[PDB]
RNA sequence: AGCGUGUGCCUACCCUACGCCGGCAGGCGCGGGUAACCCGUUGAACCCCAUUCGUGAUGGGGAUCGGGGAUUGCAAUUAUUCCCCAUGAACGAGGAAUUCCCAGUAAGUGCGGGUCAUAAGCUUGCGUUGAUUAAGUCCCUGCCCUUUGUACACACCGCCCG
RNA sequence: AGGAGUGGAGCCUGCGGCUUAAUUUGACCAACACGGGAAACCUCACCCGGCCCGGACACGGACAGGAUUGACAGAUUGAU
């Protein structure tokens, strides 16, 4: 650690549910409000997404002191097997935009 | 709203400034009638980006 | 690891930060700025202002 | 004669234990003691006094001249 | 300490009371003796881990041989009111690099530690340069 | 700005000695389990962990600011 | 859910939302022929009209990209859930859209192509589409490690007054 | 008298009426203000009216410096700021030089905003009182146009001789 | 043609020089109360001490009597 094994899940599961993450650039955040609820007292979101990004599986924008991580197809496959989920579930979104 | 600030980043050269201004406008029309037909007709028939605030009572 | 990482910042020029990247030096507060004077100029066209005088 | 304590020169001189009012030739004698005291302990004060430099927070870079 | 007539005897008792009374007083009675800036530091503060200093002073003072002063307790803290209980100890006070040691007198009470250790060379000159 | 000048000490992190593991449970006959020192009594402790046999000091390592007996 | 900020501060906070978005989008939709936005709050709903020339690449297959963008704004500015509603728009007459014309020239150049022939090609399009005149500048290096400037101008221009 | 400004903002914070206590700094109890709504009919200074001082480095000037009291802060020492008593210097219209200004203008005089946890001799705006002198010229300094001369074009800060 | 000043005096502040363990630094009509720069800490770039990794990712090694993590007290330490 680098970070606990609980706090990994709570980021990787939350990303899978919205299909997108966002956060701010700070190192004095006390519990990280604004989801992941009160169990990330440090970097952890930024630090775990960066390692994930190194191995592809996500894209990253940055604009006016705010990250924006966009999950991709390759990471959906990874996260699906990594978290032992059904062979066809995406709860992030799935409908045609009109 | 006035903002009077430097025109030069990293001040050098002849000392210059720049006046910016924003002008807001307020005006209000007082009606006395049933609150239904007001709140019906008010929120519709507005083309531009102009704000409206309805009040229950003031007088 | 450590038992400290921080010390009181509650007022002064270090407990507020401006929105360039967390830049400073260029003390700013005005009418709810939190916005850097160099970039304020670049947002003269953008909305908040149009120059008229 | 009921002139208030705050209206005096000295309130609790220091190490004498009372409110006092000091007049002409005793003033100088009292004054010279407090100088001597602050070099006795040798605080920052007495050193600045003995060197002939400003006691209070003041710049001496452009202030003074006697010299030039 | 080797002085006389600076806090007891003929000539000088510390604002009408000897050192001996001060040591038995609480801070409460002591601060009401006129020295305005002191009173802020006590009434607001009330020990923000000055604990580390004040135990070492009493401790070292105790264990040290009679008619001999202790070694030193060192500080980077240049701020703390000199007090009657502190007297007789020897304290080194950090400047920017150097721990200038000082003996504490009963005549220094009320002052800070940092007034008795300087942090610059007094100055010499010079010979004006070129430009 | 300029490059670091030589030290004459620096050492980072201790290697946290490579002790032999679990001899904390003693077996002399079965099914009996001969426990040594008491297992930790707090509600937040699970009481499956041992307390330190550290005599003249008696301390739960699961705790990290509290519960230090010494006799 | 209250109260509510001063009327002076009401306009400043709107301006900050209008501006931040307009640079957020420009760093993602650059290749899709971005050209601006036009925001509108409407009764119990937000509209964010995302103007770009080619709505095709903005939409994506099964509307994935538009879904990403709506979910972002829903978390970032802390909007009440489901209030945000995006819409797209295609502009007609693309040579009066300076912002898009400049950012198209960028990818033509960064694609690896000569400067003179590129500047001419963009020029006649913005002239053809309708325009009194037009201008292009390219300031920086080329053919060595001292900088220069290259102006390409046709038609009318103004520089002074309101 | 005027331009403004004010808590619900950044992360801990506003502007203040009124009552009470204190010489003062200040403390304390209550109430309003999202503001043509409350502070604020902004009951400001110079100015105006009546006493006192008397040509005296004077009661002009307030530098230096001792002691004491408050406020901000996690912390005030090399004095954060503010207040009270005491101390009472240079300075009595300023060389060679030099800056700026043409009508509500110069000058005198106060106020708001900016930075701000505490704090303007600064800067940016605003009111109030309000002159003398000019209605010109190329003398100096400099600039625009033509003509002329040039060994100059790194352009007279140039170039070049013994 | 004139009006009010500056240069003179005391004080504030910026700049040079000198000093210093450090006295951080840009700028020389078109620099010099200028860098919103009125610095207690913060700011902070400087100087002197102490701690931390927030060295991704890849490959190899280590490795479930185990890779590894943290800590009371005592000593040490400005320091809990």
């Amino acid at each position: 650690m680098l970070m606990p094994k609980k706090n990994r899940i709570a980021i990787y599961e939350l990303l899978f549910k919205e299909g997108v993450m966002v956060a701010k650039k700070d190192v004095h955040m006390p519990k990280h409000p604004e989801l992941a609820d009160k169990n990330v007292p440090n970097l952890h979101v930024m630090k775990a997404m960066q390692s994930l990004k190194s191995r592809g599986y996500v894209k990253e924008q940055f604009a006016w002191r705010h990250f924006y991580w966009y999950l991709t197809n390759e990471g959906i496959q990874y996260l699906r097997d990594y978290l032992h989920l059904p062979p066809e579930i995406v709860p992030a979104t799935l409908r045609r935009s009109r | 709203l006035r903002i009077t600030t430097r025109k030069t980043p990293c001040g050098e050269g002849s000392k210059t400034w720049d006046r910016f201004q924003m002008r807001i406008h307020k005006r209000l029309i007082d009606l006395h009638s049933p609150s239904e037909i007001v709140k019906q007709i008010t929120s519709i028939s507005i083309e531009p980006g102009v704000e409206v605030e309805v009040t229950i009572a003031d007088a | 690891q450590q038992l400290y990482w921080s010390h009181p910042r509650k007022f002064g020029q270090g407990s507020r930060s401006c929105r360039v990247c967390s830049n400073r030096h260029g003390l700013i507060r005005k009418y709810g700025l939190n916005m850097c004077r160099q970039c304020f100029r670049q947002y003269a066209k953008d909305i908040g202002f149009i120059k008229l005088d | 004669y009921k002139i208030p304590d705050w209206f005096l020169n000295r309130q609790k001189d220091v190490k004498d234990g009372k409110y006092s009012q000091v007049l002409a030739n005793g003033l100088d004698n009292k004054l010279r003691e407090d100088l001597e005291r602050l070099k006795k302990i040798r605080a920052h004060r007495g050193l600045r006094h003995f060197w002939g430099l400003r006691v209070r927070g003041q710049h001496t870079k452009t202030t003074g001249r006697r010299g030039r | 300490v080797e002085q006389k007539k600076k806090r007891t005897f003929r000539k000088f008792t510390y604002r009408g009371v000897d050192l001996d009374q001060l040591l038995d007083m609480s801070y409460e009675q002591l601060m009401q003796l006129y020295s305005a800036r002191q009173r802020r530091r006590l009434s607001r503060g009330l020990r923000r881990k000055q604990h580390s200093l004040l135990k070492r002073l009493r401790k070292a003072k105790k264990e040290a041989p009679p008619m001999e002063k202790p070694e030193v307790v060192k500080t980077h803290l240049r701020d703390m009111i000199i007090l009657p209980e502190m007297v007789g100890s020897m304290v080194g006070v950090y400047n920017g690099k150097t721990f200038n040691q000082v003996e504490i007198k009963p005549e220094m009470i009320g002052h800070y530690l940092g007034e008795f250790s300087i942090t610059y060379k007094p100055v010499k000159h010079g010979r004006p340069g070129i430009g | 700005k300029k490059s670091y000048t030589t030290p004459k000490k620096n050492k980072h992190k201790r290697k946290k000695v490579k002790l032999a593991v679990l001899k904390y449970y003693k077996v002399d006959e079965n099914g009996k389990i001969s426990r040594l020192r008491r297992e930790c009594p707090s509600d937040e402790c699970g009481a499956g962990v041992f307390m330190a046999s550290h005599f003249d000091r008696h301390y739960c390592g699961k705790c990290c600011l509290t519960y230090c007996f010494n006799k | 859910m209250a109260v509510q900020i001063s009327k002076k501060r009401k306009f400043v906070a709107d301006g900050i939302f209008k501006a931040e978005l307009n640079e957020f989008l420009t760093r993602e939709l650059a290749e899709d022929g971005y050209s601006g936005v036009e925001v509108r709050v409407t009764p119990t709903r937000t509209e964010i009209i995302i103007l770009a020339t080619r709505t095709q690449n903005v939409l994506g297959e099964k509307g994935r990209r538009i879904r990403e963008l709506t979910a972002v704004v829903q978390k970032r500015f802390g909007f009440p859930e489901g209030s945000v509603e995006l819409y797209a728009e295609k502009v007609a007459t693309r040579g009066l859209c300076a912002i898009a014309q400049a950012e198209s020239l960028r990818y033509k150049l960064l694609g690896g192509l000569a400067v003179r022939r590129a500047c001419y090609g963009v020029l006649r399009f913005i002239m053809e589409s309708g325009a009194k005149g037009c201008e292009v500048v390219v300031s920086g290096k080329l053919r060595g490690q001292r900088a220069k400037s290259m102006k390409f101008v046709d038609g009318l221009m103004i520089h002074s007054g309101d």
